[PDB]
């Protein structure tokens, strides 16, 4: 499959700089053009930059013309976005995208996305702490426990269960920013109470940001 | 500079049914108009193409049209996985535009919650710190009253809700309500109590421990 | 502008008196500390050295030669260095000054201040006029890590010497005059004392202190024994980092201070590379490569990046000019660190001649760390356009220390030096140029980066000849200023450009393939945009920027064709798709 896979997400102090980048795999970048869209949290999509790495022809949106600029590297084929003074306006999720075809100008492939967060405040990587199952989390045959991810600025977090083995009846909930400016998320899953103590459960923590990775087993 | 103006911004619609979602052009955009479906915490992906063109391996229950300016996509038989937000885009002219998006719910079944109470961990208590956790898996609809009760007291500005974006299979909501107490104010009280209201329970439902019973 | 740099060309003939007197007056008129080498060479008796007055110091060696000047004012010369030393051993050399084979030559070395050197000798030859020098105490000028100096000292004469003033204490004296007493400053003082102003204790200097004081404390030099910090001699400049206590992380002092030659300075002057290590030099230190922030030396992350030498540097250090052997050591070189001379053995020596052609590596020079020296060029080749994306000569080494560009006795009939617009440091020497034009069409106020630096020129095409042929700067160039004759040569080009001929307008409203303007650039409308009429045609490079398409539009881009992905033309001309797969 094509492929599209933006890095250098993570915090920036406002009025910093930073550099994201699209490296293309399965295509070559020099074929179409790469935009960068971005989404500011729970808001609509934004068209930020274009660029067409045979020649280098750009084009920007007005919100960011003369801040960002965008470029490619046809060797490495990749694309980059270099976010230069940087507002809290600037806080959301960028993507890559290309117009695959050369008469076909809709965006076919995008990117997972990287968060882009400018603020003041600095990292704080996350507790992460179990929620046992036990009676007052059993309904029918059937057992409720999970992870909680305390204190960490800023988002994202990643959980999973096992290692990726274990994905349904799991919820992981969207962070709750505190009113100490730190996030709080838990991600729970559903079992069969009749596996406690037979099948260990892990969740699987990280918090890019922070470098953590934190693998816990719960059990009763 | 070419607006698409989209409407309406979220609509609830059940299984099987027939959606339609509109996208006026401010000016003339021929059929340079594309349709891309956003799911929770995904990279948009493409519908439709030049209008009214199926993309590669949609389901065909996804349709596009023009009518001048306007542009409708239709999703003809609304399934579970459908649940998202939709938007349109010209590609007429250079910048290319992004309608506001439109916000596809579904209605279900109303569906009882389960319940769920979880004291703090130890590990957490040695901290200073203790999150008890209080859990609502699987119902519909997205509306409901959560209320704790240490020893019998009602709490305000310490607790904090989340709730999950609706499933993509069985469209239901899960909930996560958080009381958050330093290791002494917790320490102080013996019962902790989880109230639960909802539309589909039918009597309020109360979950609760006891401290440092086990 | 205390301070200058000094030359470096020993005693070779200057290719034209004229010039070597303006050099030297515009190298040191208000100059008090020369950075390098004070060489006063093949003087005439007429000559006035009035702008020598005011020099204190003197970093490397003092040279005075064949020359015909009856006295050189170099009264106020304090100290001098040695730092470089006159044939490897001599800090003041005074040679062969008397006239070629009333009358000439030097008669009183009138060093009246010059109290001391801190290395080097000194070596007194062939002097018929002068009198004195074999009176003077040296051992008292050195230093007292010195004294093993060298002096080498010649009294053969051609006028008999009256002895000094009886007004000097023992022998002693730079002249004649009362006023021309030898102080002493080494051999006179109280106790264990390296320099004193008095016989007595309170007489004593600091010991940072280099050549005498007004005063006991390190406020009253005469000079630095090392280093001037703010007009208080010390031993080293302020670090410009302070390392934390506790994890030695650099913090910036803000105190910290570069060293340039023997003084403390916030900033290194224009044309001199800073050093991780907080000094000032020209030549980057060991494993440590250039960047631009201006201009640092900084630590090599990787092993040190490999490099395009000139001549001055590396296995090019002892070579003499570009020649065949090694001009394509030059192939594909941006940027070279040295120099470059073109010499008549470049051309027509058993060595095969350059041919004009090889000059061709320079194409893609654009920057020249040295000097650009030009005494022989083909014939054939009527200016330097070989050079023309050459940018920027820096000049951190000088030919004879003196010139950054130079040009002589060359064919050439104009520069075509249009992308020179820096010479960062030392003087240009264009003369004896038969045919050459467009010289005093350069602003060459606008190259020069210091006050110190001018265009020295004679023997060039004479001005009004060429304007009598009718050879001037084209229309297009702002300010009648070029660097050769027509449309492509201006310097700054007062309308647009289109390539690199400067034109009179973009064909954004008429003209054959329709252009937009970028910074005065003409670039050309994609051939898909509609030529208009009355209007513009489009606003930038791309076929989504045309106001209409020539043909067909598959959106946002006007086509020739619609793509046949199969798509047909719509009645508007926009491509749909073909609904049949
Ligand atoms: C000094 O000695 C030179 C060269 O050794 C001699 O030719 C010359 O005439 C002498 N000058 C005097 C004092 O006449
Ligand atoms: C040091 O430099 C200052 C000017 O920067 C000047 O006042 C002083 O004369 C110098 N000191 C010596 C001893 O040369």
């Amino acid at each position: 499959e094509v492929q599209l896979v933006e890095s250098g997400g993570g915090l920036v102090q406002p009025g910093g700089s930073l550099r994201l980048s699209c490296a293309a795999s399965g295509f070559n970048i020099k074929d179409t053009y790469i935009h960068w869209v971005r989404q500011a949290p729970g808001k609509g999509l934004e068209w930020v930059a274009r660029i067409y790495p045979t020649n280098g022809y750009t084009r920007y949106a007005d919100s960011v013309k003369g801040r960002f600029t965008i470029s490619a590297d046809t060797s490495k084929n990749t694309a980059y976005l270099q976010m230069n003074s940087l507002r809290a306006e600037d806080t959301a999720v960028y993507y890559c995208s290309r117009w695959g075809g050369d008469g076909f100008y809709a965006m076919d492939y995008w990117g997972q996305g990287t968060l882009v967060t400018v603020s003041s405040a600095s990292t704080k990587g996350p507790s992460v702490f179990p929620l046992a199952p036990s009676s007052k989390s059993t309904s029918g045959g059937t057992a409720a426990l999970g992870c909680l991810v305390k204190d960490y600025f800023p988002e994202p977090v990643t959980v999973s269960w096992n290692s990726g083995a274990l994905t349904s009846g799991v919820h992981t909930f969207p962070a709750v920013l505190q009113s100490s400016g730190l996030y709080s998320l838990s991600s729970v899953v559903t079992v069969p109470s009749s596996s406690l103590g037979t099948q260990t459960y892990i969740c699987n923590v990280n918090h890019k940001p922070s470098n953590t990775k934190v693998d816990k087993k719960v059990e009763p | 500079d070419i607006q698409m103006t989209q409407s309406p911004s979220s609509l609830s619609a059940s299984v099987g049914d027939r959606v339609t979602i509109t996208c006026r052009a401010s000016q003339d955009v021929n059929t340079a108009v594309a349709w891309y479906q956003q799911k929770p915490g995904k990279a948009p992906k493409l519908l439709i193409y030049s209008a009214s063109f199926l993309y590669s391996g949609v389901p065909s229950r996804f349709s596009g049209s023009r009518s001048g300016t306007d542009f409708t996509l239709t999703i003809s038989s609304l399934q579970p996985e459908d649940f998202a937000t939709y938007y349109c885009q010209q590609h007429y002219t250079t910048p290319p535009t992004f309608g506001q998006g439109t916000k596809v719910e579904i209605k279900r079944t109303v569906a009882a919650p389960s319940v769920f109470i979880f004291p703090p961990s130890d590990e957490q208590l040695k901290s200073g710190t203790a999150s008890v956790v209080c859990l609502l898996n699987n119902f519909y609809p997205r509306e409901a009253k959560v209320q704790w009760k240490v020893d019998n007291a009602l709490q305000s500005g310490n607790s904090q809700e989340s709730v999950t974006e609706q499933d993509s299979k069985d469209s239901t909501y899960s909930l996560s309500s958080t009381l958050t107490l330093s290791k002494a104010d917790y320490e102080k009280h013996k019962v902790y109590a989880c109230e639960v209201t909802h539309q589909g329970l039918s009597s309020p439902v109360t979950k609760s421990f006891n401290r440092g019973e086990c | 502008t205390q301070v200058c740099t000094g030359t470096d060309m020993k005693l070779r003939l200057p290719a034209s008196p004229e010039t070597h007197l303006d050099m030297l007056r515009h190298l040191y008129q208000g100059c008090q500390v020369v950075q390098g080498n004070l060489e006063l060479t093949y003087l005439p008796t007429n000559a006035s050295l009035s702008f020598l007055q005011d020099i204190q110091e003197v970093q490397g060696y003092v040279l005075i030669a064949h020359n015909q000047v009856r006295q050189v004012p170099l009264q106020r010369l304090r100290i001098v260095r040695g730092t470089q030393l006159f044939e490897d051993n001599y800090a003041l050399a005074v040679l062969d000054n008397g006239d070629p084979l009333s009358p000439g030559g030097l008669r009183e070395l009138q060093l009246r201040s010059l109290t001391e050197i801190l290395k080097g000798g000194v070596l007194i030859q062939r002097n018929p006029q002068l009198c004195y020098q074999d009176t003077i105490l040296w051992k008292d000028i050195f230093h007292k890590n010195n004294q093993l100096a060298l002096t080498l000292i010649d009294t053969n004469r051609s006028r008999a010497c009256h002895p000094c003033s009886p007004m000097c204490k023992g022998s002693r004296c730079w002249g004649e005059s009362s006023e021309d007493c030898q102080s002493l400053t080494r051999t006179v003082c109280a106790g264990g004392c390296a320099r004193c102003k008095g016989p007595l204790p309170t007489d004593c200097c600091h010991e940072q202190c280099a050549a005498g004081c007004t005063g006991p404390k390190h406020s009253d030099c005469l000079a630095c024994l090392h280093f001037n910090h703010s007009g208080i001699c010390e031993l080293h400049c302020p670090a410009l980092v302070t390392y934390n206590t506790d994890t030695f992380e650099s913090m910036p002092n803000p105190e910290g201070r570069y060293t340039f030659g023997a003084s403390c300075v916030t900033a290194c002057p224009y044309n001199y590379l800073s050093t991780d290590v907080g000094s000032c030099t020209l030549v980057c230190p060991l494993h440590n490569q250039e960047v631009t922030a201006t201009q640092r030396c900084e630590k090599c992350s990787k092993p040190c990046a490999r490099v395009c030498y000139g001549l001055g540097m590396e296995h090019l250090r002892e070579v003499r000019a570009v020649t065949s052997a090694n001009i394509q050591e030059f192939a594909g070189c941006k940027k070279i660190f040295g120099s470059l001379a073109f010499l008549p053995e470049s051309f027509d020596s058993n060595t095969a001649p350059l041919q004009p052609e090889q000059l061709q590596v320079f194409e893609t020079l654009e920057e020249i760390t040295g000097y650009l020296y030009i005494s022989a060029w083909p014939d054939s080749l009527p200016d330097l356009s070989v050079f023309q994306n050459l940018q920027v000569i820096r000049g951190r080494i000088l030919h004879n220390g003196a010139y950054s560009l130079t040009l002589q006795g060359l064919g050439i009939s104009w520069l075509g030096l249009r992308s020179l617009r820096e010479l960062g440091s030392g003087l240009a020497l264009i003369h004896h140029n038969t045919h050459l034009c467009f010289v005093h069409t350069v602003p060459w106020d606008q190259l020069f980066r210091n006050p110190h630096q001018a265009l020295l020129h004679t023997a060039n095409r004479p001005e009004d000849e060429c304007v009598g042929e009718g050879l001037a700067c084209h229309q297009l160039c702002a300010r009648g200023h070029c660097w050769g004759p027509g449309p492509t040569q201006c310097v700054n080009c007062s309308q647009f450009l289109r390539g690199q001929e400067c034109v009179e307008e973009c064909r954004v409203l008429q003209g054959l393939p329709r252009e937009y303007v970028n910074a005065r650039h003409c670039l050309p409308c994609h051939p898909e945009c509609q030529p208009q009429n009355g209007s513009v045609t489009c606003f930038g490079p791309e076929a989504d920027q045309c106001v209409a398409c020539a043909h067909y539009k598959d959106p946002p881009f006007c086509v020739a064709r619609c793509p046949s992905i199969w798509k047909f033309p719509d009645e508007e001309g926009a491509c749909q798709p073909c609904p049949i797969n």
